[PDB]
């Protein structure tokens, strides 16, 4: 609702409506468990970039923003 | 060639080892060459078709044979080194036999001035120049 002047181009409102989501992301984030994100997110990396894309084995980790339809599963 | 003395030095030297051998009447003194003794050697390793390789120095030559060998090539090494030693013995020339796996443990890298290893895909190791 915030009526404050924010986005005025695609790249703005992009960024604007992707960062409204960080407060659901933290939650899922805060309850998923570890290993499941990580799985749902490297069989994702080997279907679109291909299976010879170097597992990625996040062992420690900051989880990089990981996609909601990867994200959603494993919660 | 490594030796600069004179005769009555050398009459002194057979005195002496004369003198450590009391079951033996005289000692004879024979100058031997050392290129002689270093082709003897080289030879030696062609005529068995063993790889290696040579490293001079000051005082000495050293071959090194190294890397995955065969039986055969162990047993003939071990063989001729045995009887070249015997006749030289161990003071000038030196064989160095090692056994080695592969260099770098059967991964890729780069062998130019600038070489480096890849751990994995995704990973390099710049360790030193290959």
């Amino acid at each position: 609702e915030d009526e404050d002047v924010t986005f005025n181009d695609i790249s703005s409102l992009s960024k604007h409506v992707d960062e409204g989501l960080d407060g659901y992301r933290d939650y899922l984030i805060k309850y998923s468990d570890r290993e499941l994100v990580q799985f749902f997110e490297n069989a994702q990396l080997k279907r679109q970039y291909g299976e010879e894309t170097e597992t990625v084995k996040r062992d420690k980790d900051e989880i990089e923003k990981p996609s909601i339809f990867a994200l959603l599963p494993a919660y | 060639q490594r030796n600069t003395m004179s005769k009555k030095e050398l009459e002194v030297l057979s005195q002496k080892l004369r003198a450590l051998m009391p079951y033996a009447d005289s000692v004879n003194i024979t100058l031997m060459d050392d290129v002689t003794a270093a082709g003897q050697a080289e030879a030696g390793l062609k005529q068995q078709a063993l790889p290696y390789s040579r490293r001079n120095h000051k005082g000495g030559v050293t071959f090194v044979i190294q890397g995955a060998l065969d039986d055969v090539e162990i047993l003939r090494a071990r063989q001729f080194v045995d009887s070249y030693y015997r006749t030289w013995g161990g003071r000038y020339v030196q064989f160095a036999i090692e056994l080695k796996d592969d260099w770098l443990k059967g991964r890729s890298f780069q062998y130019g001035a600038e070489g480096y290893i890849k751990m994995s895909p995704g990973h390099w190791y710049f360790p030193s120049p290959l």
